[PDB]
This record gives C-alpha cells, sequence and structure tokens, in this order.
C-alpha cells in the first residue's frame, strides 16, 4: 500500500523529472541557438 | 526505480499440499450429499496404501 502510495508520488515525481529534462533540454537549446547565432557571427565575420 | 518498481508491481505481491487432487476427487463426486472435507482429506491423504 505504501508502495502504490509511492507510485502516486512518483507519478508526480516523473512528471517532476520530466519538467526538470525539459529545463534542461531547452537550456540545450538555447546554448546550441546561440552557438549557431556565434556561428552566424562568425561567419559574417569571415565572410568580412 | 520508479520504472523497476512498476515492473517489481507486475510480479505478485504479499501449503496446498493436496489441494488440486482433493479438489478434482470433490468436483467428480457423483453424490448428492454433505460429502465432508475429513473424508476427502482422508482419501486424498493416504501416501502408503
Amino acid at each position: 500500500k505504501l508502495l502504490r502510495e509511492l507510485n502516486q508520488t512518483s507519478d508526480l515525481n516523473e512528471r517532476k523529472m520530466l519538467l526538470q529534462a525539459k529545463s534542461l533540454w531547452i537550456d540545450v537549446a538555447h546554448n546550441t541557438d546561440a552557438c549557431k547565432n556565434l556561428e552566424n557571427e562568425i561567419s559574417g565575420i569571415q565572410q568580412k | 526505480l520508479q520504472d523497476l518498481k512498476k515492473e517489481i508491481l507486475d510480479s505478485p505481491r504479499s501449503i496446498t499440499s493436496n489441494t488440486v487432487a482433493k479438489s478434482e476427487l470433490q468436483k467428480s463426486i457423483k453424490f448428492s450429499g454433505s460429502i465432508p472435507e475429513i473424508y476427502l482429506d482422508v482419501v486424498t491423504k493416504e501416501t502408503i496404501s
């Protein structure tokens, strides 16, 4: 019964795990888009 | 651990020495009466003769 309560809590825990993984993925996406912007800026500087 | 527990929940959680033999004798009894369990127990637990 405590394990069933753990399952009920773990549904929210995995939801929090997914939210934190989504936050990490968005951080990775922010880093990647900023890297793409830096690549565009370096490409413009290389064109100059 | 949560996914492992989910598979663990799938697994059953929390004597039958002669239950099957006694049950099968009870089902095929051809008798309309009391058929006390003591008779089935003594019949299905001979193990010697």
